[PDB]
């Protein structure tokens, strides 16, 4: 009946990726290109690119065929 | 082939769809880029609220795509005067759409064509996002998009201002428009043109300011409008509850970054409060 | 994402022996259909490998001079398409020139690198009649390539994992003071890896990490702490050992790579031309 949220349990076979909103306070965003005012107006932030890059770096790193 | 054609379902400038033994087949530049987009995206996605590409085939430069047969869509549900959309049904449709969208965004894909006729319903009352012909991956800085995506009635103001770079906010704004359509049984913002779409947006929700949208003036096609006050949300949706109104406000935030994501929308109290979403077998069938 | 992708589910293979079995199967099937449709002209699987390597280098040369500039993801997707297609197909049936051009065409379409057919074929160093013929051949082979790829078009390349690893090194590995000094050599090793079969045997994240760590070792830097501490693999000894063995195997594949010889390529080119002129 009543719904309760549960995060998507998807196995990445790699190291844990820090949360998106967390990236700025861990220093990740200091190494990615800053979003332009046009990009930020459109809703694009450097955190998105950083998060995608980290997820792809960690995806399947521990996987064996 | 292995498919015996059963019935005609539709056609258009792009393709035609037939029910076939039960599946639905959608049939110098080479293979159509829309079909290639749909194939390359739906092969990498698997979720109960995303349409499943079971098979693909064809000949020469032609191609056909095989999907699960879908009984109806949200457009038919909304347009049906006999159907009564209870709050539970609205919550169920909203929940299925948002779960599919959360899965899609988690894999860095924007649908970019969300509308009631792209949310298809099967015999078991399971909603699936379909028509991935405009869907595209996001998160890459070196990838310029176009602002002429999403049907105008569901297009976000950032798109209507020419945003080359955007995120999940376009899909979330379309989702808010779909929710408004579900509540009002009519399209929320029927603009006859891009300028009129912006005018209706600003006349219903108020003209955004610098505090509501810090960099709105930096968009290439930003146009200054009258200082509309906007209609109060509870005035527009008189039957909506406080949690539903909070969800609507989150979906219609002018700032795309501040606009609620699918995860945040799913975590909102609206989906946790009573009554729960109506189960699929009890959803109204038009 | 890679961890639930078709590349991992269907196009990452256990061993080089499995790939050799697939290629030998393709060669044997073509031989049986050729002797059932009508000889030293037949190509051996290793000759097919030499030809496939030569034409993958030709595909790289085509993509490098392509106008407008070809994104590296498109080139990687096209090369992966070439490798996947000739896993299960003989060059004696479908000529690698047309297949590599079709791979580039389909990669441009799939990666969303918008290029019209005339400007695609205008990059070929042939006459307009030859360009038209090549375009017609590409259009005829596009659906064949898609079918042979099993309709698995999204290719995960190690470039963005490489970017993510560099970001992680900059953020959480101050011992490596400037990770940017591990970019040129790491990308050179990434290209060397791409020359081999590693793209069919290892994950893109593993390939990127192997390239970065090989670059570090070439620089005299030992980031075993990065794996043990930053990647927390010191909490899982078996996982760290498995990863280290994966990188060692990738390096072994790289060092054992043998470029095709020009004279051997010429002889096998004559053999391939004779094969296509027959049947
Ligand atoms: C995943 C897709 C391929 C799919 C799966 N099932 N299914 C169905 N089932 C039947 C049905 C009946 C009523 C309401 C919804 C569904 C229909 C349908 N299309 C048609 C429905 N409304 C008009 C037409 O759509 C425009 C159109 C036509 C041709 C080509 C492109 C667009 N598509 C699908």
């Amino acid at each position: 009946a009543l719904y309760e949220y549960q995060p998507l349990q998807i196995e990445t076979y790699g190291p844990h990726v820090p949360e998106l909103e967390m990236l700025g306070r861990l220093g990740y965003l200091n190494h990615v290109r800053a979003a332009s005012p046009q990009d930020l107006a459109g809703g694009y932030t450097s955190s998105l690119a950083c998060h995608r890059a980290l997820q792809d770096a960690f995806s399947g790193l521990f996987w064996q065929p | 082939k292995r498919y015996e054609k059963l019935d005609f379902l539709g056609e258009g400038q792009f393709a035609t769809v037939y029910k076939a033994r039960i599946v639905a087949i959608k049939k110098k530049d080479g293979i159509n880029r829309t079909a290639l987009r749909e194939i390359k995206l739906l092969q990498e996605l698997s979720h109960p609220n995303i349409i499943g590409l079971l098979d693909a085939f064809g000949h020469k430069s032609n191609i056909s795509l095989v999907f699960d047969f879908m009984e109806t869509d949200l457009e038919v549900i909304i347009k049906d005067n006999s159907l009564v959309l209870t709050p539970s049904h609205i919550k169920a449709y909203m929940l299925m759409t948002l779960q599919g969208l959360e899965y899609l965004h988690q894999h860095w894909i924007l649908h970019r064509d969300l509308k009631p006729n792209n949310l298809l319903l099967d015999e078991n009352g399971v909603l699936k996002l379909a028509d991935f012909g405009l869907a595209k991956s996001f998160g890459s800085p070196n990838r310029a998009y176009t602002h002429q995506v999403v049907t105008r009635w569901y297009r976000a103001p950032e798109l209507l201002f020419g945003a080359r770079m955007y995120g999940v906010g376009v899909d979330m704004w379309a989702v808010g428009c779909i929710l408004a359509e579900l509540l009002l049984r009519v399209p929320f913002l029927p603009g006859d043109s891009d300028l009129d779409q912006l005018t209706r947006i600003f006349e219903t929700l108020g003209t955004p300011t610098e505090e509501q949208w810090p960099d709105m003036c930096s968009l290439p096609d930003y146009v200054t409008f009258k200082s509309f006050p906007g209609i109060p949300l509870h005035h527009i949706f008189s039957a909506a509850g406080d949690d539903l109104l909070d969800l609507i406000q989150g979906l219609f935030l002018f700032n795309p970054c501040a606009r609620i994501t699918a995860t945040q929308a799913l975590k909102m109290k609206y989906f946790s409060n009573r009554p729960g979403p109506t189960p699929g077998c009890q959803l109204p069938r038009p | 994402m890679y961890h639930n992708s078709s590349q991992k589910r269907h196009w990452t293979f256990s061993s080089e022996e499995q790939l050799a079995r697939l290629r030998a199967d393709a060669n044997r099937k073509f031989r049986c259909k050729a002797v059932a449709n009508g000889d030293p002209v037949f190509l051996e699987p290793h000759e097919e490998m030499t030809l496939c390597k030569y034409y993958e280098k030709r595909l790289l040369e085509f993509c490098s001079v392509f106008k407008p500039a070809m994104p590296r993801s498109v080139v990687g997707t096209a090369c992966m398409y070439f490798k996947r297609f000739y896993l299960n197909n003989s060059v004696m049936e479908y000529h690698p020139r047309i297949i590599m051009l079709t791979c580039a065409f389909l990669a441009c379409k799939v990666d969303e690198f918008n290029v019209s057919s005339p400007q695609f074929v205008g990059n070929l160093r042939e006459s307009p009649l030859g360009q038209e013929k090549a375009l017609e051949q590409i259009l005829e082979y596009e659906l064949l390539l898609i079918q042979q790829l099993n309709f698995h078009l999204i290719v995960h390349n190690p470039y963005r994992p490489f970017e993510g690893f560099l970001i992680d090194l900059k953020t959480r590995y101050p011992i490596l003071e400037n990770p940017e000094i591990l970019r040129k050599t790491a990308d050179d090793f990434l290209n060397r890896i791409a020359l081999t079969d590693a793209y069919l045997l290892y994950t893109p994240s593993q390939i990127a990490l192997t390239a970065i760590l090989s670059s570090a070792s070439r620089a005299g830097i030992t980031m075993e702490s990065y794996l043990s501490e930053s990647l927390m693999l010191k909490e899982n000894r078996t996982c760290l050992s498995q990863l280290l063995d994966i990188m060692k195997s990738m390096r072994n594949l790289v060092k054992k790579y043998e470029p095709p010889r020009s004279e051997e390529v010429a002889v096998l080119k004559q053999k391939l031309e004779r094969c296509h002129s027959a049947e």
